[PDB]
């Protein structure tokens, strides 16, 4: 078997392969997560250099891991499929042995553990992917939003963004998001998410994807027209 | 799982004041057929140990090779191989006892009963038994097979407990062994008249006696025995 | 230079640089001394600390009731090798009912260290060991080096500034060899020997480490207030 | 040891790119152009053979277009030998699904699994990636007619019309211009050939330098038919559209 | 584990499964649900060796649920039954086979038709209008041969099912403590609480 | 067909006092109707004030004792010469025995010593590792003869206070080392009389805070 | 063995005997057949002594590792299923185990799970396990109501074991009582059958078959 | 390139020495041992204000009598903690007793050098392992990726380690109370931390014989921070 230690330390105390995997994430399309009072919303950028696409069949950016948890990402698309598959299997395996679906923290911890294992295993390179994992624990109404990254570290966020120009949209969220009073309704949370993506995206046509997750396995993806209504409303209020 | 084919019968032994005696006949039986008559079942290891083996002869020959190889291995990188770091009876025994139990534990035993007789470096007598099951025990007298049933009773009349060992000379002890070998020739259907005897003494060392024969037998009274009850002729 | 990338490469003059670099790790290690008479064998070790708040790194390891060693260099490598010695001593007891000879103990360590110097991927051990013991041929003292070379000696010392203690023992050879049936005097000679390798620092109560084995003495280690006698 | 000679095929650049994947894509960009166009009532696959020789046996040849099962086909761009390794795997995977579920494999599932194999060669194993880009054209009863593409990175995406291989930049612009959603197969056939005719590096587009295929519902009542075009059939369709 | 029945009617599939769990000379439980929901429109009842039954049912359930998440799509009853058969077909030539017999009742949303599949532990699959495993069949098959009609309603199917349970309660040696009945149709799976 | 097990006979006995504990066992070793040895010890000092005996099939008994003795050795190496407590030793032995659940050691094991409060302790094990601390336990061939006698004399079972109409039980109390050795010797002489596999000699190991003492007594050799 | 545990208004009662046998030989009268897994979980054991003890002792380690990893006490369902999945792996190898995992959690409430060595796992309100289970069932079922008081429930559990201890030759020694509430398990003492039988006979007026 | 398990000319393993540099970049962690208990405290260091700081788990339970604080590439610690927890529980299963803090530390440190060409690189994280046992009492260990561990009366690791260690040198004495030790960790953390110390960006914990290992609440730590400020202003 191929044994080579690809991820190793450098004189200055860095693991370059892990850090170069972050650069791949930085290249990826932007993804944003915002959690409200009774919901979480996952926004995702889709680059508009690709026309003549078939949006019916093209892999969606947001993936369901179980009926109550979702996972979006930024970075290498092919790499993300491997993590999603592993997470989906672990989700079913957990239901089988514990007789209870995974918590959002547990699922995140698992995915993060897989990412870490690839940073000190021989013959493999790190995943060029950072994820945003969101959902609601079983029989719980408190919204959950977590982030992972190639190194394997993970943490919880009131709101967070990853991918290209994420430092711009993070700057937007940092002043617009209030900890003491988060988005009270679904509309308020979605609007803030769309607003934040409009700082970076370009046009609010078929570039923005929105997915809303609510308690008790209530997940739904918004259509073009539904998203476009938020874009139209925000731009009219902007001109002031 | 085995079955023994070519087999060796009783091995008998005892302690005396200065050392140990061990004996075994020179027969290799093939069931009821007394097939081989030149078989040596006492195997010396160095000049201070004799391993007496009963049971399957193919497995005995394997054990011979192991002991032969053990001497070779001990000599490697060992300047004191013929002195302080020479092979002791206790070392040789424990090795065999380890093998016997490992083989029974893999359900593929060496089909034997073994008696390791010798004298230690400090002058102490060594005499211990081990068999196909890995079972081990020591006693002033030890015997295998029919020996256990017929020899031990006779040898225990000489050395019944530990305190009788210093009181027993090599002359008395050898006489009891040779007597026991005669009784076994009378009564064991898979025994032979010819046998080998080994004495390991702390003073005079190893004395290995070959081509001995059972003698001074009582058969004359047979002529007077007629029929099985009534018959007078 | 170009021939020190791994252990599998010889230099043009016939040297193994990775083995020599492993040897260098021993010289950085704290000093330890070994010496014997005809009845007893003694290990004296100067323990090292990270700072005043830290403990003092333990240098002496027990292998059996009749054998043990002191280390100098990479401590984890000494743990691997001492563990191997424990198993080999233990194998000799269970299988042959026989206490392992100190000479065979050295031969086994040599052969284990050697395999690491001839194969790709692995590395040499980065530690030197002083093995003492009492077997059927009396008291013994061995010096192990991770090149594989094992040497039986009357006395020796390895580590930083070990040349001072090694010169002392070379002068004292005729005196300490005849310290028979006297443990405390043989230790004193060892404590005086290691003192020739000291600079600025002196031997304190939680700094000094002593071990002894002999005729009617199992391998025992002395630390703390138990070594206050010899200061 | 052997470390000295290791190219390290599965590592990141400082910029966060996979060297070998990028260089494999550079290889594919010199391969003969392949075009896929999806219509409302069928799919078209068109591909240009790599600089044909006059003594090449054209009728009993297969370089670009391969059949995976009765409902799914692929157009190849890159190393043919590499493609055939992947094609046989894809053919086997389709039969495993049919054996297990007694149903023909959904197009995306086949595409995903094949793309997952390519991904594996970029993350572990220390081997070079497959220098191949596919255009998958197929049908199932869930999504109907579908076009996909995969590349050495193991990333796949869906398309209404797409090109791979050489001159994709020029080819994609022309497709984007003339394509529309209510298009028919016969119109899509014409678009595919016109696009190759303009993007080709050759002097003039001829029958002997082309492979062509369609996936219609043109069979009798609610069933799909795969048509791998013969040399004479390509000759006729080339005259019918007014290219020769 | 003993009695499991199945009846496919016009617009639904009805599964009846006994509630008794017996070991030795003791009925340990009389409210046992011998079924698992594989998907929203597919239900599998099971009966056989202790331990094996639930272990197998849940393993299948896990696999089908994994498929549903991966593809965001519900497998057809025909596809599920074929997957289950293959698992049992592998099992029979294993070191220790699953000794489990199953009925798979499902509603195909694409065809708008109910479907009942009977699979034994050997991996022997058959699509049927009515099915049973174990000794139950020796009474119920002949009874259904007589009374069953293909165009029956769900209510008519439940009366037909009551007729089977009555006969079993009359002639079966063991007390199986009644049945849990479940209906599978276009609207999914639901349980009849009063039977 | 090859049978890997055998019966080497013999019988063992453990009794716990207030500040001491004894582990006794006859010295006879047998196979079928033959005596193999009149003095073959099977009660062993294993270190850390723990005495042990594994009666039954001697080869498995010796193997187990040998392995536990080795377990004690490695416990010292791995945990800074810490003393192995009797309760810890018992649990360790369970894992040794159950480790061969599907090819068991055919032995009844008993260990004795002092608990961490300094009080006498006796533990007993079945062949596959189930264990229990008790004041009293006999094991081996003549266990069925000795054990009920111990219930009566050590734990005062079925004994009531005279004149109390069988209403007040005889109060439990610890026995002296002198009284315990009397019960051991009487148990073994009684067992020797009525069991053929028991006799030759009796070896008792007594465990106090001071250490491990031995005592030997002759038994009938028939 | 005889062991039982039933669910009621005031939580869970758990009761077991203490005998251990090797054939007809009474090996012990003081065996502990309730394993204390944690302050909120109990496990009953019946069948092969070593199998039960070894694997439920092992179960406690797995439950401990759960709460270290998940920062939360393991559910009764998850605990029972760890054990049932374990014994299922050994199915056919000859393990003999009849166990009941009893405990309380917030999400579940009081819960009892029957688990045995041939892989059966059942949730339920009443279970009796062991060689004398039928004798316990007879007394327990005929006197059981959901609205029993804590005092009456404790006695019924004790009395059911006593009934089995009397009739079943392979059950006896003493009765160990436990009560499981929302606050955790509470031990309710060891009751020697030697004294308990006569005490129950006199006070209750039952056991008229026996010579008084 | 070059081998993973290569020695430098000075006699050190390159990869082990480079992993130590990674640990210096990590957030500060401090441990102080007393006769009344051992205290562990860490700098959380949230990379952004939107990050929910309570999800930063840099103090961790191994058993009821052993706790752990980390510094460096904290993702690498997960498998080290997993091993420690298994080692602790497994020993309790085999020997029916709590496991010695030193023996636990040794078990963790055995993983350290199990790398080469086993895992591909050393761990990029240092651990402070604090605990209590009957034999050696309250203990604090510093476990490195070199496979070496030192016992400490007090120890600081991370970015402000050398500055904090010098401060601990002066402040530590053998008669420290638990309350005094708690305040001393907070005091030294506030000195070396970049951002201003409060209950949200710093965390305290302890291990006592009676109550075992406990991570303090944000309400409890807040009062200790307020008590600390008042005592410094009082002279
Ligand atoms: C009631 C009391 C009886 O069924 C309970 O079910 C109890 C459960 C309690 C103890 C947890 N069950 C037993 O007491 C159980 C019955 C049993 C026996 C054998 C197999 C399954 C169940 N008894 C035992 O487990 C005893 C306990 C000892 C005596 C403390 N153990 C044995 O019988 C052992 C081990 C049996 C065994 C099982 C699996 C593999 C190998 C062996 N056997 C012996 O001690 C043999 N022995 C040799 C000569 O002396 C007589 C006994």
């Amino acid at each position: 078997g191929y044994d080579r230690a690809l991820s190793i330390f450098s004189p200055d105390g860095h693991i370059f392969q892990v850090e170069y995997a972050l650069e791949a994430v930085k290249r990826g399309t932007c993804a944003v997560g915002v959690k409200g009072k009774n919901c979480v919303v996952l926004g995702c950028e889709r680059r508009s250099t690709l026309k003549l696409q078939d949006t019916r069949i093209t892999p969606s950016k947001v993936s369901k891991i179980d009926s109550h948890v979702v996972l979006s990402f930024s970075g290498l698309n092919a790499d993300s499929r491997i993590l999603i598959e592993k997470a989906r299997v672990e989700a079913q395996s957990h239901r089988l042995t514990l007789e209870d679906p995974v918590t959002v923290e547990y699922l995140t911890r698992y995915v993060a553990g897989v990412q870490q294992r690839y940073t000190q295993s021989g013959g493999v390179r790190p995943f060029g992917v950072s994820t945003l994992i969101a959902g609601f624990d079983p029989r719980d109404d408190e919204p959950k939003l977590y982030q992972t990254e190639p190194s394997g570290i993970y943490s919880s966020w009131s709101a967070q963004t990853i991918g290209r120009n994420s430092k711009t949209v993070r700057e937007f969220l940092e002043k617009n998001y209030d900890r003491k009073e988060p988005p009270a309704t679904v509309e308020e949370c979605v609007k803030l998410t769309v607003r934040s993506l409009l700082e970076v995206v370009q046009t609010g046509a078929k570039n923005i994807e929105i997915t809303v997750v609510k308690p008790d396995s209530d997940i739904v993806a918004l259509s073009s027209e539904e998203i476009n209504q938020y874009v139209t409303q925000i731009e009219q209020e902007k001109q002031e | 799982t085995q079955q023994p084919i070519v087999t060796g019968t009783s091995v008998i032994s005892m302690k005396y004041d200065n050392g140990v005696i061990i004996a075994a006949d020179n027969l290799g039986s093939y069931g009821s057929l007394l097939r081989f008559n030149g078989v040596e079942r006492l195997i010396p290891v160095g000049d201070n140990t004799v391993v007496g083996i009963s049971g399957d002869i193919s497995d005995m020959q394997h054990i011979e090779r192991l002991l032969k190889d053990l001497v070779t291995e001990n000599a490697y990188d060992n300047p004191l191989a013929d002195a302080e770091e020479a092979l002791e009876p206790s070392y040789i025994f424990e090795y065999l006892a380890t093998v016997m139990y490992q083989r029974r534990s893999k359900m593929n035993p060496l089909w034997n009963a073994i008696i390791v007789a010798g004298v230690q470096s400090n002058g102490d007598q060594f005499l211990r038994y081990v068999n196909l099951l890995g079972v081990t025990y020591s006693s002033p007298t030890l015997a295998t097979g029919f020996g256990a049933h017929m020899a031990n009773p006779l040898l225990r009349k000489v050395v019944d407990r530990e305190s009788d060992i210093p009181k027993t000379t090599v002359q008395v002890a050898e006489e009891a062994i040779v007597n026991a070998m005669r009784v076994l020739y009378y009564r064991d259907a898979r025994s032979s008249r010819n046998f080998s005897l080994a004495i390991i003494d702390k003073n005079t060392g190893l004395t290995f006696k070959k081509n001995l024969q059972v003698e001074n037998m009582k058969w004359d009274f047979a002529k007077d025995i007629k029929g099985y009850g009534t018959q007078k002729i | 230079n170009n021939y020190d990338g791994d252990t599998v490469t010889f230099s043009p003059t016939g040297r193994l640089f990775q083995v020599e670099y492993a040897l260098e790790a021993i010289k950085q290690g704290s000093v330890t001394v070994g010496l014997r008479s005809n009845t007893h064998a003694v290990l004296v070790a100067l323990k090292r600390n990270a700072d005043e708040l830290s403990s003092y790194q333990k240098k002496i390891i027990k292998c059996d009731e009749h054998m043990g060693l002191s280390l100098a260099g990479l401590a984890p490598d000494a743990r691997v090798l001492s563990n191997y010695l424990r198993q080999q001593c233990n194998y000799s007891s269970l299988v042959f009912n026989r206490k392992l000879a100190v000479e065979r103990a050295g031969h086994l360590l040599c052969d284990k260290a050697q395999k690491n110097t001839q194969s790709y991927g692995g590395r040499p051990y980065g530690v030197g060991l002083l093995i003492i013991g009492y077997d059927k041929s009396g008291a013994h003292l061995l010096e192990f080096q991770p090149s594989g070379n094992v040497t039986e000696l009357y006395g020796t010392a390895i580590g930083a500034r070990s040349q001072g203690a090694k010169t002392y023992l070379e002068r004292t050879l005729d005196t300490f060899i005849k310290i028979d049936g006297n443990p405390d005097e043989l230790i004193k000679a060892g404590v005086e020997a290691i003192s020739q390798s000291l600079r600025d620092e002196s031997l304190t109560v939680d700094n000094l480490s002593i071990a002894i084995v002999g005729k009617d003495t199992p391998f025992t280690i002395y630390d703390g207030e138990a070594v206050a006698k010899y200061i | 040891g052997s470390r000295r000679y290791d190219s390290r095929t599965t590592i990141f650049s400082p910029e966060g790119r996979l060297y070998q994947v990028e260089y494999a894509l550079e290889s594919i960009s010199h391969a003969g152009t392949a075009i896929g166009i999806m219509a409302s009532d069928g799919i078209v696959l068109a591909a240009e053979r790599k600089v044909t020789s006059t003594l090449l046996e054209q009728d009993t040849s297969t370089e670009k277009l391969y059949k995976l099962n009765d409902k799914i086909a692929v157009a190849v761009a890159g190393l043919t030998a590499d493609a055939e390794i992947l094609i046989n795997t894809a053919r086997i995977h389709a039969q495993n699904y049919l054996k297990t579920y007694n149903e023909d494999i959904p197009v995306e599932i086949l595409v995903r699994r094949l793309s997952d194999i390519k991904q594996g060669y970029t993350q572990h194993g220390g081997l070079r990636p497959f220098g191949v880009s596919f255009i998958y054209a197929g049908y199932d009863d869930r999504y109907g007619y579908q076009l996909y593409t995969s590349n050495p990175s193991g990333n796949y995406t869906g398309w209404k019309a797409i090109s791979v291989g050489a001159n994709t930049s020029a080819a994609q612009t022309l497709l984007q211009m003339d394509y529309k959603d209510d298009m028919k197969v016969d119109d899509a056939i014409e678009l595919a050939l016109k696009t190759l005719s303009k993007t080709t590096d050759s002097s003039a587009l001829t029958y002997d330098r082309l492979e062509f295929a369609t996936i219609r519902k043109g069979a009798n009542d609610g069933e799909v038919y795969q048509k791998i075009f013969k040399p004479q059939e390509i000759k006729d369709i080339l005259v019918k559209t007014g290219i020769t | 584990m003993d009695i499991i029945l199945g009846i496919r009617v016009q617009d639904s599939v009805i599964l009846a499964s006994s509630k008794a769990v017996t070991r030795g000379i003791s009925v340990l439980k009389d409210s046992d649900d011998k079924t698992r929901q594989l998907s929203p429109h597919t239900l599998m009842s099971f009966a056989g060796e202790a331990g094996d039954t639930v272990q197998f049912a849940e393993y299948i359930q896990a696999n089908i649920q994994l498929y549903s998440i991966r593809e965001d799509y519900e497998l057809s009853p025909q596809a599920v039954s074929s997957f289950v058969r293959q698992e049992l077909a592998k099992s029979i030539r294993s070191r220790r086979p699953y000794q489990v017999n199953v009925l798979i009742g499902g509603y195909d949303k694409k065809k708008n038709k109910p479907e009942l599949y009977q699979i034994d532990y050997l991996g022997t699959k058959v699509e049927l209008p009515y099915g049973a495993h174990g000794y139950s069949g020796f009474y119920t098959f002949s009874l259904l041969d007589h009374h069953y009609r293909p165009d029956m309603t769900t209510e008519e199917g439940l009366d037909l099912l009551k007729l089977c349970v009555q006969e079993l309660e009359k002639r079966m040696p063991m007390d199986f403590k009644g049945v849990i009945v479940k209906i599978v149709d276009k609207d999914g799976i639901r349980q009849v609480d009063d039977f | 067909q090859f049978n890997p097990y055998g019966d080497n006979g013999g019988t063992i006995l453990g009794i716990a006092g207030e500040d001491f504990a004894v582990l006794a066992g006859d010295t006879r070793n047998i196979t079928d109707y033959s005596i193999n040895s009149r003095y073959e010890p099977k009660v062993f000092d294993c270190g850390d004030n723990i005495v042990m005996s594994a009666n039954g099939f001697a080869a498995d008994g010796d193997a187990l004792v040998k392995r536990f003795k080795n377990s004690v050795k490695w416990y010292h190496f791995d945990h800074n010469d810490k003393k192995l407590s009797i309760n810890s030793a018992a649990r360790n032995i369970q894992h040794l025995l159950y480790g061969k659940r599907f090819f068991p050691y055919y032995v009844h094991t008993i260990i004795a010593g002092l608990d961490e409060d300094g009080k006498g302790a006796v533990y007993s094990f079945d062949p596959v590792g189930s264990y229990e601390r008790e004041q009293c336990r006999a094991g081996g061939a003549a266990a069925s003869l000795i054990m009920p006698f111990l219930d009566n004399q050590v734990n005062f079972k079925n004994q009531y206070e005279p004149g109390t109409n069988g209403k007040v039980k005889k109060p439990l109390k610890y026995l002296s080392v002198e009284e315990v050795i009397k019960l051991v010797r009487d148990s073994f002489t009684s067992a020797t009389e009525r069991h053929i596999q028991v006799g030759d000699g009796l070896e008792i190991l007594i465990v106090t805070k001071d250490g491990v003492r031995k005592e030997f007594y002759e038994l009938k050799r028939d | 063995t005889t062991t039982l545990a039933f669910r009621f208004q005031g939580g869970i009662i758990v009761a077991v005997d203490s005998r251990a046998t090797a054939g007809n030989w009474v090996a012990s009268q003081t065996v502990k057949k309730v394993i204390e897994i944690n302050p909120f979980l109990l496990g009953t054991i019946a069948g092969g002594a070593a199998d039960c003890q070894f694997w439920e002792t092992w179960l406690g380690s797995q439950c401990r590792l759960h709460e270290l990893r998940e920062k939360e006490r393991i559910s009764v369902a998850a605990a029972s299923k760890i054990l049932s999945n374990l014994v299922y792996q050994y199915k056919g190898a000859g393990l003999s185990m009849g166990t009941m995992i009893c405990g309380y959690t917030r999400k579940e409430g009081p819960t009892i799970y029957y688990v045995d060595s041939d892989g059966t796992r059942l949730k339920g309100d009443i279970f009796c396990v062991g060689s004398g289970q039928t004798f316990a069932y007879g007394v327990l079922d005929s006197n059981y109501k959901w609205d029993l008081s804590v005092e009456d429930a404790l006695y019924l559990g004790k009395r059911s074991i006593l009934a089995a201890a009397h009739r079943d030759a392979y059950s006896g020694g003493s009765v160990n009582l436990y009560h499981v509430t929302e606050d955790g398990w509470i031990y309710h003492g060891n009751h020697d059958v030697g004294e308990l039988f006569w005490k129950v006979k006199e006070e209750e007026g039952s056991f008229n078959n026996v010579i008084g | 390139d070059r081998g993973v398990s290569t020695f430098s000319p000075e006699g050190r393993l390159f990869q082990v020495e480079y992993s130590l540099e990674a640990i210096k970049l990590g957030s500060t962690a401090i441990g102080i041992a007393t006769k009344e208990g051992v205290v562990l405290g860490v700098e959380k260091r949230a990379t952004s204000p939107l990050l929910e700081s309570d999800s930063i788990e840099k103090i961790v339970e191994i058993d009821r009598h052993i706790g752990c604080a980390m510094s460096g590439l904290t993702a690498d610690a997960r498998s080290m903690i997993e091993h420690a927890r298994t080692a602790a529980v497994t020993h309790n299963l085999y020997y029916d007793e709590d496991i010695n803090v030193e023996s636990l530390t040794q078990s963790v440190c055995d993983l350290a050098l199990r790398f080469g060409e086993l895992m591909s690189r050393p761990f990029g994280v240092a651990l402070l392992i604090a605990g209590h046992d009957a034999d050696d009492g309250y203990q604090l260990f510093h476990a490195e990726p070199s496979g070496t561990f030192y016992r400490y009366n007090a120890k600081a690791i991370g970015s402000g380690s050398e500055g904090a260690q010098a401060e601990l040198l002066n402040e530590w004495h053998s008669s420290l109370t638990l309350k005094e030790a708690e305040l001393l960790v907070l005091k030294i953390l506030k000195q070396v931390m970049e951002e201003k110390l409060d209950e949200n960006n710093a965390q305290l914990s302890c291990i006592t014989k009676q109550d075992g290992f406990k991570i303090y609440d944000n309400e409890k730590t807040a009062e200790l921070i307020k008590e600390l400020k008042e005592k410094e202003a009082a002279e």
